[PDB]
DNA sequence: AAAGTACTTGAGC
RNA sequence: UCGACCAGGA
DNA sequence: GCTCAAGTACTTATTCCGGTCATT
């Protein structure tokens, strides 16, 4: 209850059955572009791999589905920081308002207010959803490994 | 159907009608015996649009 | 011209083979005779090349593989030594060279296909 | 694989060639770090993969009701209680191959009587 | 007729083993694919059959 | 089938496996790259023999066909079965390898009755690594071992 | 690879075997003993000595029989080359057109293993009233008139189109069409405006003659 | 997440059977995927049994 | 209601 | 008597 | 900057035969 959030997240695997280089990339609410993982991880606060990697697949021996992550890793490598993160997800998609010290405040609001609105819409969680995300993309890689 | 146990493929689970109309169906094989006539039921709705259709 | 080089390493490998795959031929049922039997098939291996007028490298390494193998493929090397055609070995080399334990599975699978692909 | 993270950074290594001494070595790109290679394997591929055939054996299997009973005896406690199923890898392909899981020793047994396996 | 009702139960009945027969053979790996069919594919035909052949 | 042999079941299996589309994916257990780095020798004690048969005499000259090579070694496993029922000799499917990078890789293998189907790649004549992991795809997907493409599936009938 | 060699010289007898019964078929004089030679007597006449074949010596003319000359006055005679690169260059092609311009050959057709030059393929329209065809060999090593569902294809003559137009009363637009690159229409040399008699079997009359346009 | 899932599934089961917890309330527990889903949502169908 | 026409965009090289 | 929706019949 | 794969826009259907609403 609540004017029903209706924000439709969409967890992506890029690259056919086969194919080389298979990222996985996320639509989020107001943002055109489709956004690497790591890249909104990092805007979450987790930024080193393996924090990510951790969040993601739980059990360290699955090889089979962290060699589907390294991919991902490569791709959000060139963000490194959460603002660098910030940043690029202000700059990708409405946006337009072309000012650095902007973007970056309105990329954190579509990170609380459209992105995943249920869990909470509340400022101080980031934690909660990191780690649904990171469920979200286990359940994804869960049926590509056709487990 | 929650009735029968996980990884069932006999023909009772998969939907085999052992009765006959006179001796009667039994609840299982009353709900299957709905499920494939559904499907004749969907296939008379549609192939009468398409069927139509080509005839035109 | 280069030919009759690549002609002497080939035969150098069967001498190697005809002194270590020997040994089990006196435990159940020396080096000068395994250099004279080694040029026995390198010049019957060359009898089925250049007909009339590559394919030959690769006969040289089945022939070795194969005859090295044991304890099962020692029983036709055993042959071999003991009056089994040379001259019908050379011109062999395929599935026929096999042990009798991996004839006895390529036997099992090729009859097993032909009756799933005969519809 | 089961590869490794940078101490100090916890990032993902990378491959170096240490053309000197012939190594390989595990480089981070976020930091100074290098480690020597544990393996001389970096990539694995494996198209028919084994792994995903006994997922989900958890200690609680034996409280599903859903799962079915055997009265098959346990090749180490002899056990003539188990709860089976079929392979949890969901690929069209899949054999309709049975795992018994043992109300006792909880150890996983098959039906398979085509090959023996330790999984 | 009763003795035609007990043939026909019995007739069910046989068809029921063969197709128990087949899975116990599928579960113990020893059933071989028909060319470009899976195993399960391959399984289901010959149970489809046999019930089919058990019905007429 | 041609109007003489046409009851001529033997010369079925022959068109049957002579059309049918078979790629060397078709045939691979797995992939793997290793870091082997001199060519003339092995890391891998499995492939110690591999080396000892194929390498040793020939040679392919006396070396001459430059064994300063590459460190990356590309080591794909064959299954035996896929590998017979398919009817294929190691050979074979290495010579149509070789033929597809012509003299951009040295292509070796193990033979048709050792206990594991294995053939071993590496580049020829700064940076690396990614190329390896593209020059596979490329194997596994495109390279036809046996048939005509568009063609799966073939089955004989009476 | 001594078996590649043995399987393109099949395909290559196969091919030439097509063009001859491609050329009789045209209206020009070749006899069945010449289409009809064997593998053992073609590799004796155009094979080196290595046993490769020498495509350059496979080239021959044709010249269209009696009757031939009856129904078509103006059709003259024809050449047919082989070339032994497989990419058939500029310099090559200009060899050839102008072979038909001083022998005044009517037609020529150009037998190629695996392409043409864009360059060379503008030298074709480069010669009337002579017209140039150009065939891939493997398009030519399995004949498809020769196959059950290819009715007999017969090319009519100016006055029996003339005769068929008087006789069903009808405008070219009114008869069923035959692209001018159909498999038969390139068989037969079909130019755009001649018309083919189609005599096919039928489950109703035994045999029913029908006729399509070039175009 | 919990540690003892059998435990609490017990304790969840007879709460609702009791009343405690709304008659209406789904609750299921994948002992394979290592899940516990609760519903309160509005709108499931269910059936007594 | 999925599949066609007819453009146009991306980018292989 | 302008026509949209819904419900039906063969 | 040229061929060509591929993405885009935007097009197109589906037999015959009372009640209620709001508005014309
Ligand atoms: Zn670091
Ligand atoms: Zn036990």
């Amino acid at each position: 209850k609540g004017s029903r959030f209706i924000s439709t997240l969409q967890v992506k695997l890029y690259g056919r059955e086969g194919s080389s280089a298979r990222t996985i990339k996320a639509t989020l609410p107001y943002i055109k572009q489709d956004i690497p993982i790591v890249i909104i991880f990092r805007a979450l606060g987790i930024i080193p791999d393996g924090e990510i990697l951790e969040h993601i697949c739980y059990d360290v021996n699955d090889w089979q589905m962290l060699e589907m992550l390294k991919p991902c890793v490569e791709d959000g490598f060139v963000i490194q920081d959460r603002e660098t993160a910030l940043d690029f997800i202000g700059r990708r998609g409405t946006a337009l308002g072309i000012k650095k010290e902007k973007r970056i405040q309105y990329a954190k609001d579509i990170l609380q207010k459209e992105f995943l609105p249920h869990i909470t819409q509340l400022e101080g969680f980031e934690s909660r959803k990191a780690f649904f995300l990171g469920y979200m993309i286990n359940r994804l890689l869960l049926c590509a490994l056709d487990r | 159907l929650p009735h029968f146990s996980k990884d069932d493929y006999s023909p009772e689970s998969k939907g085999f009608v052992e009765n006959s109309y006179l001796r009667g169906l039994t609840p299982q094989e009353f709900f299957f015996h709905a499920m494939g006539g559904r499907e004749g039921l969907i296939d008379t709705a549609v192939k009468t649009a398409e069927t139509g259709y080509i005839q035109r | 011209e280069k030919e009759h080089k690549l002609r002497y390493n080939a035969e150098k490998m069967f001498s190697t083979l005809f002194s270590k795959f020997i040994v089990p031929e006196t435990i159940e049922a020396v080096i000068s005779i395994s250099q004279e039997f080694a040029h026995n098939l390198e010049e019957e291996l060359y009898k089925a090349c250049l007909n009339v007028e590559k394919i030959y490298t690769e006969k040289v390494r089945s022939l070795y593989s194969n005859l090295k193998d044991k304890k099962n493929l020692e029983l036709k090397a055993h042959v071999v030594e003991g009056k089994l055609p040379l001259n019908k070995l050379v011109n062999m080399n395929a599935s026929e060279l096999a042990n009798p334990d991996l004839q006895e599975f390529k036997e099992k699978r090729d009859k097993i296909i032909l009756e799933n692909f005969i519809v | 694989t089961t590869f490794r993270f940078c101490r100090d950074c916890n990032n993902m290594l990378y491959p170096r060639e240490d053309k000197e001494n012939n190594r390989l070595l595990f480089e981070c790109r976020t930091c100074s770090y290098v480690e020597e290679a544990g393996s001389p394997l970096v990539y694995r591929h494996e198209l028919i993969t084994n792994i995903g055939e006994t997922a989900g054996v958890v200690q609680d299997i034996g409280s599903d009701p859903t799962l079915p009973r055997s009265d098959r005896e346990c090749p180490k406690c002899h056990s003539r209680e188990n709860v089976f199923f079929q392979s949890q890898q969901r690929r069209k392909d899949t054999s309709m191959v049975l795992f018994f899981v043992c109300l006792s020793c909880s150890h996983i047994f098959t039906s398979d009587q085509k090959n023996k396996r330790t999984q | 007729d009763g003795p035609t009702m007990r043939e026909i139960t019995e007739t069910i009945a046989e068809a029921k083993k063969k197709v128990l027969d087949v899975t116990k053979e599928a579960q113990a790996n020893l059933l071989t694919a028909k060319h470009g069919m899976t195993l399960r594919e391959s399984f289901e035909d010959n149970v489809v059959r046999f019930l089919n052949e058990a019905r007429d | 089938l041609e109007p003489g042999h046409a009851a001529d079941q033997e010369q079925a299996k022959l068109i049957r496996s002579a059309i049918e589309h078979t790629t060397l994916k078709s045939v691979t257990i797995a992939s793997e790259i290793y870091y082997d780095p001199d060519p003339r020798s092995t890391v891998i004690p499995e492939d110690e023999e591999i080396i000892q048969l194929h390498f040793s005499l020939l040679d392919e000259e006396a070396e001459q066909s430059f064994d300063q090579q590459s460190p990356w070694l590309l080591r794909l496993e064959l299954d035996r079965a896929a590998m017979n029922d398919k009817d294929l000799t190691m050979g074979q499917v290495g010579e149509r390898i070789k033929q597809t990078f012509k003299n951009d890789l040295f292509v070796i293998w193990s033979e048709d009755n050792d206990e594991k189907l294995i053939i071993r790649c590496r580049v020829v004549r700064a940076e690396e690594d990614h190329m390896l992991k593209k020059i596979e795809n490329t194997m596994l997907e495109n390279i036809t071992l046996r048939g005509v493409e568009n063609i799966e599936r073939v089955v004989m009938m009476k | 690879m001594d078996q590649e060699n043995e399987r393109n010289i099949s395909r290559l007898w196969r091919a030439f075997r097509t063009v001859k019964e491609m050329v009789k078929d045209r209206g020009y004089f070749i006899t069945q003993e010449e289409v009809e030679l064997p593998l053992e007597d073609f590799k004796a006449k155009y094979c080196d000595s290595m046993g490769r074949p020498q495509r350059k010596m496979m080239s021959f003319q044709a010249n269209p029989t009696e009757e031939s000359i009856s129904k078509f006055p103006d059709m003259g005679s024809l050449w047919v080359e082989f070339c032994d690169e497989p990419s058939v260059g500029v310099k090559t092609m200009k060899t050839f057109v102008i072979h038909i311009q001083e022998k005044n050959f009517q037609t020529g057709i150009f037998v190629y293993q695996n392409n043409i030059t864009p360059s060379a393929m503008k030298l074709v329209p480069s010669i009337p009233p002579a017209t140039i065809e150009t065939f891939n060999e493997a398009a030519l090593v399995v004949n498809i008139t020769h196959h059950e569902l290819v009715p007999k294809h017969i090319r009519l003559s100016s006055d029996e189109k003339r005769e068929l137009l008087k006789r069903y009363r009808l405008k070219e637009s009114q008869l069923p069409r035959i692209q001018r690159a159909d498999p038969v229409a390139l068989y037969l040399g079909l130019k755009r405006g001649e018309v083919v008699k189609i005599i096919r079997k039928s489950e109703t009359s035994g045999r029913y003659a029908s006729y399509r346009i070039c175009m | 997440v919990h540690r003892n899932p059998a435990r609490l599934m017990e304790t969840l089961r007879t709460l609702r059977r009791k009343g405690d917890i709304n008659p209406e309330v789904s609750m299921i527990r994948d002992i394979r995927e290592k899940e516990l889903k609760i519903f309160t949502d509005a709108g499931r169908v269910y059936r007594p049994l």
